């Protein structure tokens, strides 16, 4: 139900 | 948040969501106290009797939010955690006495118009104004109901109760690191944090200087906004000795 | 630190949030 966040941050 | 109402814009800049990484969902909420330190409840991290126990690199925070689910771009920031910090005697085995945690962040944030960090009591700000009666302000992203979920960060008001009718209300042992808040069956007005408001901050603001103040954290209640029941929270000026001797030495 | 607790979209511009003053009427 979230909107993806940037990769850069699950890197 | 049940009860409450949309929070207007920039109304809780310290306002912090713990987000998952894994699968993606919100954890709880938490507080900004500076550019560099996250107050959050304990429980938000550890509960061995629901098998939690998170570490820092299962985590993110996201700061200057308003949208519970949307990637707000150009407004909301993310951090890394350093290193957590939970209390060392949370009694996550009985009450949840000293429901507190610090996050550590990698990397200062950025303050803007919609990320600032809310102060934290001194003895006398928490003597004045911890009194039965006297309202606070709780946010989050939490249930809107016991039993569903914000678009944005809700916000409801809430007095301060007497703490025998807290002690009244419940079987389980209260403590002095604990203030319950609500109204009362009578008093027609109701409201109450819930599920996922968890580590957020009960806030009031101090009449002699204008400025906001973390009186307290969400901890814990007996389903949301029921009458009779309160919600409870981490009293954090009791437990402020902690917060500076971490940030002291790890700061 | 020494900023805490003001708000850039409230104190800071001397604006009141719709119900900041429920807070202050309860201080009694
Ligand atoms: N009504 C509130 N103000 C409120 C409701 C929920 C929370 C979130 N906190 C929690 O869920 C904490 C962590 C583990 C058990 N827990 C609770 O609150 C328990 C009561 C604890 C048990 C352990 C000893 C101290 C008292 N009630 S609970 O009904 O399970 C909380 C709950 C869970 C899910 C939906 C709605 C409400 C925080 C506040
Ligand atoms: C929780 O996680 C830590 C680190 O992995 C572990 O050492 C600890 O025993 C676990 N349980 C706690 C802190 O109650
Ligand atoms: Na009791
Ligand atoms: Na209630």
């Amino acid at each position: 139900d979230f909107e993806e966040i940037p990769e850069e941050y699950l890197q | 948040i049940v009860e409450g109402s949309d929070a207007e814009i920039g109304m809780s800049p310290w306002q912090v969501m713990l987000f998952r990484k894994s699968p993606q969902e919100l954890l709880c909420g938490a507080s900004l106290i500076s550019d560099r330190w996250v107050l959050t409840a304990a429980h938000c991290l550890l509960y061995p009797p629901w098998d939690k126990n998170f570490t820092e690199n299962d985590l993110l925070v996201r700061i200057g939010k308003h949208s519970r689910t949307r990637y707000e771009r150009n407004i909301e920031k993310i951090s890394m955690l350093e290193k957590i910090y939970i209390h060392p005697r949370y009694n996550w085995r009985e009450n949840l006495d000293r429901d507190i945690a610090l996050m550590k962040l990698k990397k200062p944030v950025a303050f803007s118009d919609y990320i600032h960090p809310v102060c934290l009591p001194d003895r006398e700000t928490a003597a004045s104004l911890l009194q039965a009666g006297y309202k606070g302000r709780v946010t989050g992203w939490g249930n809107l109901k016991e039993t569903g979920q914000p678009s944005v960060l809700q916000v409801v008001n809430l007095p301060i109760v007497e703490r025998p009718v807290c002690k009244d209300s419940t079987r389980i042992r209260i403590t002095d690191n604990m203030f319950c808040a609500g109204y009362k069956p009578d008093e027609g007005k109701r409201g109450d944090a819930c599920e996922g408001d968890s580590g957020g901050p009960f806030v009031m603001k101090s009449p002699f200087n204008n400025r906001w103040y973390q009186m307290g954290i969400v901890s814990w209640g007996e389903g949301c906004d029921r009458d009779g029941k309160y919600g409870f929270y981490t009293h954090v000026f009791r437990l402020k000795k902690w917060i500076q001797k971490v940030i002291d030495q790890f700061g | 630190e020494a900023d805490c607790g003001l708000r850039p979209l409230f104190e800071k511009k001397s604006l009141e949030d719709k119900t900041e003053r429920e807070l202050l009427e309860s201080y009694i």
